[PDB]
């Protein structure tokens, strides 16, 4: 891709004492349309898996497709796909990482940036993002686009460092990301209300939760916001 | 006599529907020295024994590591045991660079088996003459494979192939139930592999010079033993 048409603003993440939480929200965007309002972004792989997706939607599908199809491969002859030889989150991640930067080198870029969230067969989270550069990172808390500027900071206050992880409960991670939700929808000019919100647990296994809508705004404070400077009615 | 006229190339059935060329590649296997393989839930382990060419001269490899979990022995033509080893070790790094994932024994068996298939159904080449026992640990635990020029692969306990191996296989029949039980104690497994080996001995003995040991297992990466590693073997 040269440019991209179809968009999704930010995917935020965070990891908690027992898993990890990602959500994205439902829009597809064309330039400053808001086109598409059910599109979901968040790429459940197996149970252990959710890859969320920002960027081209049109690259997004072939991604999608792409991870699909590494589920039906694993599975031939392979009497343990349910099990010891299912797909790890550090497996599709790997893949897409080298998928990314093979298709930055050849000046023909999947026009994206993903999270891929998980929890892998020892237990351990797995949280790392790449994107249309080839560039990879893992952190407590990831969030791409709009979101790294405004939910990383509000989630960094939550899991600042290795060590508040443990500390951390599903409980207090999900209402981070929720609130982080809100505030891009107060402040990013392409969200949408609506989103998806996905749990990754060694203990529950995956939850996904779809059509959450951004709940408890305060707009009320309006109503006393007259002129710009100088009007008083 | 009749065999004569349909054992040509690997492109021609015989008319009770055997390939002679397939056949044949397996009858290279006993122009080799024999090996064996053999394991239990924690550890697998290859015995070969190697030859030399007179008095003057080295004897040569039989056990080829493929990756840090996984390697094999051979016995038949050294160069085709070169090129699917080489295969196998592509494979493997393949898997590793990609997926971030150890290439499973399993797995691996297959693309061998695939590969060695296409020789013998195509004009131009011929099968693979060589024999391949593979060792590995993945996370379904201890592996072993035997390898066959027909491309069949086999999933077994022990096993030997070469010269003479048949006394190595039944020794390892008849101990079955006791060597795939040594959990815990790769010395001890290494001492089953010796004596099954020796099975297959006629008027010669295992030294310092001839003697080729391999080990892979939890914890425990693919290591070969040559020289001087295998005196408290012996």
């Amino acid at each position: 891709t040269q440019q991209p048409i179809v968009t999704g603003t930010s995917v935020i993440s965070m990891k908690y004492d027992n898993g990890v939480i990602i959500a994205a929200d439902n829009l597809g965007s064309y330039g400053s349309l808001l086109r598409f309002n059910g599109v979901e972004r968040l790429i459940p792989v197996g149970d252990n898996t959710v890859v969320g997706i920002s960027g081209d939607i049109s690259d997004m599908q072939h991604i999608e497709r792409l991870l699909k199809d590494l589920v039906t491969e694993n599975a031939y002859d392979n009497p343990l796909a349910d099990a010891e030889e299912a797909l790890e989150p550090s497996y599709i991640f790997e893949y897409l990482a080298t998928v990314m930067y093979q298709r930055r080198s050849k000046m023909n870029p999947l026009w994206n940036a993903i999270i891929v969230a998980g929890v892998q067969s020892n237990g351990d989270q797995f949280l790392r993002y790449v994107n249309l550069l080839g560039v990879t990172y893992s952190s407590p808390t990831l969030a791409t686009g709009f979101g790294a500027h405004m939910a990383n900071p509000l989630l960094r206050k939550v899991v600042d460092r290795e060590s508040d992880i443990p500390k951390t409960t599903v409980q207090v991670a999900e209402e981070a990301i929720v609130n982080a939700m809100r505030v891009l929808y107060y402040r990013d000019a392409r969200s949408s209300r609506n989103f998806s919100l996905a749990i990754i647990d060694k203990n529950t296994g995956l939850t996904f939760k779809k059509n959450l809508q951004v709940e408890n705004m305060k707009w009320d404070f309006a109503k006393d916001i007259k002129g710009y400077g100088t009007q008083k009615i | 006599m009749f065999r004569n006229n349909y054992d040509g190339d690997t492109v021609t059935f015989s008319p009770t529907g055997r390939l002679f060329q397939v056949e044949y590649a397996l009858e290279a296997i006993k122009q080799g020295s024999v090996t064996v393989g053999l394991r239990s839930n924690t550890h697998a382990v290859l015995v070969a024994l190697k030859r030399n060419a007179d008095e003057l001269s080295s004897y040569q490899k039989k056990i080829i590591k493929c990756d840090e979990h996984m390697g094999l022995s051979l016995a038949g033509l050294a160069p085709d045991a070169r090129v699917l080893s080489n295969y196998l070790r592509q494979q493997c790094n393949y898997s590793s660079l990609v997926f971030n994932r150890k290439l499973a024994v399993e797995r691996a068996g297959h693309l061998l088996c695939d590969k060695a298939q296409k020789n013998t159904q195509s004009y131009g080449g011929r099968p693979y003459g060589v024999g391949l026992l593979i060792i590995g640990y993945d996370k379904s635990g201890a592996h072993l494979l035997e390898f066959q020029p027909s491309g069949n692969v086999t999933e077994l306990y022990g096993t030997a192939i070469g010269a003479r191996s048949q006394g190595a296989k039944t020794y390892l029949e008849r101990t079955l139930d006791t060597f795939i039980k040594i959990d815990g104690n790769p010395d001890e497994l290494i001492k089953a592999g010796v004596e099954a080996i020796s099975q297959s001995l006629r008027d010669e003995s295992l030294t310092v010079d001839n003697l080729s040991i391999a080990i892979v297992g939890k914890d425990t990466p693919f290591t070969i033993y040559d020289g001087e590693a295998v005196a408290k073997y012996i």
